[PDB]
């Protein structure tokens, strides 16, 4: 459909001040660009967007009580320190499907002092040697990586 | 209408060049090979008396 | 917003003014079309002189105004003149200017952020760029082509629609707003209007343009051009580059854009069908219409139905011919006799029976024309022009390439006008029970003729030889045909003329409505049979590929594959508007009431017993979060369904649902035994069997205005509903009246109970009944 | 012929050279992963021991 209409639908009259939750996927964005979101959103505690044609990260508002993000599916390349100023304190994060070439784009992510888990598949970063030590050396707090500690410990359900 | 129509006085390339095709390609088929600089050289064309 | 405020005050100075008012009040808006000729009626005569003196001129082209200033368009950039205030007096809504003012906007105007698009608009045009980079040219040569002028087609096309199935694409795919009321072509390819939607949806256009090009895309071009060598759409959209009368640029173009292949495809199932329809003798064609609705066939990626196709395609040929009668379709006025074809050019006549012996003394009775009547004929790399009179072949001029054709054709012909003593009197050879009666139905002595010179060389020359031999006169040599087709001989065939060249194919735009007989023998509002059963090949086996014989004579399938894919149809059946179904059980979040439906109780024995509990507590716990949400899968859902019958157990999930016949289902991964794509979202594919799913109720990727389209219906206007807009038709209650406008200037009244029942079958039984 | 050649302008046929390249930059990366151990096992047979 589109996010305007999917998120007017969503929306049963409800202000969007006293929501925790939020859902956008199987929809297109234009121009691969959010559209309709703003700081309104306060309560929000989750996100999801799948699927959307999305390849870029602009028009983001700032989220704070934000604390999980997902933007499977997706074609997002070199945006990611936004995060470090509107999600600060973020958690978990999942990128598998989008199109991520070097390492140098995931440096910003080591501000988000709270940052636990990250989920990279299917990405061409996936394809090198010694890269989830790279990366765990690069952001110490994280623990989690695609759903498997160091160790490979399955991490639990939730 | 004399002036476009002089303006465009290069058609007498197009006519003059179909006729001249016409000729070799009529030439070259009878015989079924490339004869085209042979018909250009040598075919004799009655121009006039003296 | 403003502009819309800006629209209403510009009607209401309209309705003040005096004239306006009574034109628009009187009448329909049709008149719209009228108004919009009396209008910008101005020609010239010579428009090359016009434009050659214009453009002398500093501004030769009108402009719009608005747009210049926005785009920061001075009017001289460096003393060039670009435009000067002025309005042009016809428009009175635009300033002139000059061409170098494009020049600049191309070069440092407004730029958009992707072009691309293009490339969909004109699809066409980069599929013959795209074709011709493809072809291998290997030498030209020179020689005198042998042309013979036929109608062809020039554009290679996908899914060739009429001019009524389009207009409704171009309305479905660029202005929904103003859709008229849906359509039975709408419903059916609801995946070819969804691509085409895709691309262009929320994108910077000029709509109109777009409408034409696929009108454009969607027209076979038809011409009447000279032609040599193979007929294929990829040659004559170039052929003009390959060859003419004195030349010949040798290329291999076999492999690009094969649209042969589907057009063998066709011809070969519509054998099939009219070879299974013979069995029923009483009701054969009921039985044929039957076996044609109920199949399909894949092309590219959509699947459409056989009997669409049938009446789209052009393919003159026996096997089409009959099939187009039994559904209506008109079709060319063109002959058939066995693998031959035929085109009356002139003439009359009228039966008249005349006996044949078979062996001593045994009537049969054979119908024979009565009037001189001209034929073009065409077999295979040959061509003729004969003509017959009164049981007598007059004269046959044929313009071939091959002797072996050259026989072929002169005996076929010489057996259509009943010509020769063999039908006087019946070789010695054939028997009575070749005669007739092959599975009980009689075969004219004509056929048996065919079928004899068919079955051994031998009949033919004896054929051949019955026509008389005379001696080659001097000169017409070269116009003479022995019996082996020779170009000249000694000795050669009476009155039978050869020359070089084949013979121009004729033309006539013309189609005639023509009946079947019970035994499929094709009248034409006169005695003539186009075309027979017994002009078609023996049998054959093939291997069809991406089809669908939805139907159970029609099928080599076993029960068990069977039996799932009825219990398949039988939950997609439930899926209909109405209280106690799966939309409306959806729709008040009662998942729990899914689970007693009654066909998932018909459908639970099936179920692999051993660990019927485990399945049933993943497929019972994902439709609840599918449902408690709002976001659901319709498809998976009716894949998981069957199993939400028996009672929760305790075990592992390895990750795939079992049946009792070794067939699975994994949850959310497309499998040969439950398929479906996002892309076409109305078609369930089971074990190779596209079942179409009803559209009442949308689904997250299907989610559009089409998905309901057929839940709605239309009844008796009451003006106490409501009057709503088209996205709100998703949220309307079922079985609730609403009010509505549709298309242009219709204000309708839609129930949302689907009540479509088949037409076809009420009509035909009722009709069947007068006849007792 | 002459003329036949005169006609075609039949010429020698030019001996092409393969073109020159330069360093490959992804010889190191298939290289490591050829280093690796893959999840599967035993791809290559090869014969008994005897005695």
């Amino acid at each position: 459909m589109e996010m305007g209409r999917r998120i007017h639908l969503e929306l049963r009259n409800r202000t969007p001040s006293d929501v925790k939750e939020l859902v956008l996927d199987n929809s297109r964005s234009n121009e691969g660009k959010l559209e309709g979101l703003t700081d309104e959103f306060e309560e929000l505690e989750f996100l999801s967007t799948i699927n959307v044609g999305l390849t870029s990260i602009a028009n983001l508002p700032k989220l704070n009580k934000l604390k999980k993000l997902e933007l499977s599916d997706n074609r997002v390349s070199g945006g990611l320190e936004v995060l470090a100023e509107k999600c600060p304190n973020l958690t978990h994060l999942n990128l598998s499907g989008n199109k991520i070439k070097d390492l140098s784009t995931i440096e910003p992510l080591k501000k988000l002092e709270n940052l636990k888990s990250l989920d990279l598949f299917n990405c061409e970063v996936t394809n090198l040697n010694d890269y989830r030590e790279n990366v765990f050396k690069l952001l110490p707090q994280l623990t989690y990586l695609d759903g498997y500690d160091r160790d490979d410990k399955e991490a639990p359900d939730s | 209408i004399k002036n476009d129509w002089l303006s465009k006085a290069r058609r007498c390339f197009i006519t003059t060049m179909d006729t001249v095709e016409t000729i070799c390609l009529r030439e070259s088929a009878k015989a079924e090979e490339n004869l085209v600089e042979k018909t250009l050289n040598e075919k004799q064309m009655w121009i006039g008396k003296k | 917003m403003s502009l819309l405020l800006t629209i209403a005050k510009e009607y209401k100075r309209l309705c003040q003014d005096a004239k306006a008012a009574q034109m628009m009040t009187v009448g329909t808006v049709s008149n719209y079309t009228t108004f919009k000729k009396w209008t910008t009626s101005r020609k010239e005569k010579n428009p090359s002189l016009r434009m050659r003196w214009a453009m002398s001129s500093k501004f030769p082209i009108i402009a719009n105004k608005r747009m210049l200033e926005e785009a920061q368009i001075p009017k001289e950039h460096n003393n060039v003149a670009l435009w000067e205030d002025t309005e042009d007096v016809s428009k009175r809504d635009h300033v002139l200017a000059s061409a170098s003012c494009i020049n600049y906007w191309n070069f440092c105007g407004p730029c958009v952020n992707n072009s691309e698009v293009i490339k969909e608009v004109y699809k066409s045009r980069f599929g013959r760029l795209e074709r011709r980079k493809e072809i291998m040219w290997k030498e030209l040569r020179f020689t005198l082509v042998d042309r013979q002028r036929r109608r062809v087609d020039t554009q290679p096309v996908e899914q060739r629609l009429r001019t009524g199935e389009i207009k409704d694409l171009q309305m479905w795919t660029l202005f929904e707003d103003e859709a008229p009321l849906a359509s039975k072509f709408i419903l059916d390819n609801y995946g070819l209007v969804k691509e085409m939607r895709s691309k262009f949806a929320n994108k910077p256009l000029n709509k109109e343009v777009v409408a034409h090009m696929l009108e454009k895309q969607f027209n076979p071009e038809s011409r009447f051009l000279p032609v040599f060598g193979a007929i294929r759409p990829e040659r004559m959209e170039l052929i003009h580059a390959l060859g003419g009368e004195t030349w010949i640029q040798e290329a291999n173009t076999a492999g690009i854009s094969n649209v042969d292949q589907r057009k063998n495809d066709i011809r070969a199932v519509c054998r099939k069908v009219c070879l299974a329809a013979n069995a029923s003798i009483m009701n054969a064609k009921s039985k044929l219409v039957e076996y044609i609705k109920s199949t399909s066939m894949r092309i590219g990626e959509t699947e459409r139905k056989l009997e669409e196709l049938i009446l789209e395609t052009d393919d003159v040929s026996p096997e089409v011919t009959l099939c187009k009668s039994a559904l209506g379709g008109q079709l060319g006025k063109t002959l058939s006799f066995g693998p031959m074809l035929l085109k009356k050019i002139s003439g009359s006549g009228v039966k008249v029976k005349d006996t044949v012996y078979i062996q001593g003394v045994r009537a049969v009775q054979f119908e024979y024309w009565s009037e001189q009547e001209e034929f073009y004929g065409e077999y295979k790399s040959a061509t003729a022009l004969f003509s017959r009179k009164e049981r007598s072949l007059e004269w046959i001029t044929i313009g071939g390439g091959i002797n072996e054709d050259r026989k072929r054709l002169l005996a076929m012909c010489m057996i259509f006008c009943r010509d020769g003593d063999y039908f006087k009197d019946a070789p010695a050879t054939i028997t009575m029970a070749d005669l007739s009666t092959k599975l009980g139905r009689e075969i004219p002595y004509q056929y048996v003729m065919m079928n004899w010179i068919q079955k051994s060389e031998d009949n033919l020359e004896a054929l051949l030889y019955s026509r008389g031999i005379v001696e080659t006169n001097p000169g017409k040599m070269g116009s003479s045909m022995g019996i082996d087709g020779s170009k000249r001989a000694i000795k050669s065939l009476r009155a039978v003329t050869i020359q070089s060249g084949k013979i121009d194919m004729p033309e006539s735009k013309e189609k005639i409505h023509l009946e079947l007989s019970d035994n499929l023998e094709a009248f034409d509002s006169s005695g003539r049979i186009v075309a027979t059963i017994l002009d078609l090949p023996s049998d054959k086996k093939v291997t069809f590929q991406d089809v669908s014989f939805q139907h159970p004579d029609l099928a080599v399938l076993r029960d068990e594959k069977t039996a799932i894919t009825k219990g398949y149809e039988a939950l997609i059946k439930r899926l209909g508007t109405g209280d106690n179904d799966i939309p409306s059980l959806i729709a008040k979040k009662d998942y729990l009431s899914l689970y007693n439906l009654p066909e998932v109780k018909l459908m639970a024995p099936l179920i692999r017993p051993n660990r019927k509990g485990v399945y049933s507590r993943v497929a019972r716990k994902l439709v609840s979060t599918q449902v408690t949400t709002g976001h659901y899968s319709l498809h998976e859902l009716i894949k998981v369904l069957p199993f939400t019958y028996f009672a929760p157990k305790q075990g592992m999930f390895e990750g795939r649902l079992f049946f009792s016949n070794d067939s699975f289902v994994e949850p959310g991964v497309n499998n040969n035994v439950f398929s479906w794509s996002k892309a076409d979202s109305s078609k369930i594919y089971c074990h190779g069997i596209a079942i179409r799913v009803p559209l009442v109720v949308g689904d997250e990727h299907m989610d559009t205005s089409l998905a309901l389209l057929e839940g709605f219906s239309v009844c008796e206007n009451d003006p106490r509903a409501p009057m709503v807009t088209r996205q709100d038709l998703i949220d309307v209650g079922f079985g609730q009246k609403v009010r509505l406008f549709v298309g242009q200037g219709s204000v309708r009244t839609f129930k949302r109970t689907a009540s479509q029942r088949a037409a076809s079958s009420d009509v035909n039984k009722n009709v069947k009944k007068i006849k007792m | 012929t002459q003329d036949v050649i005169t006609t075609e302008g039949l010429k020698q046929s030019e001996n092409k050279l393969p073109e020159p390249r330069s360093f490959p930059r992804w010889f190191n990366a298939e290289w490591m992963w050829a280093i690796k151990d893959s999840d599967l096992t035993g791809w290559v047979p090869m014969a008994e021991y005897p005695p």
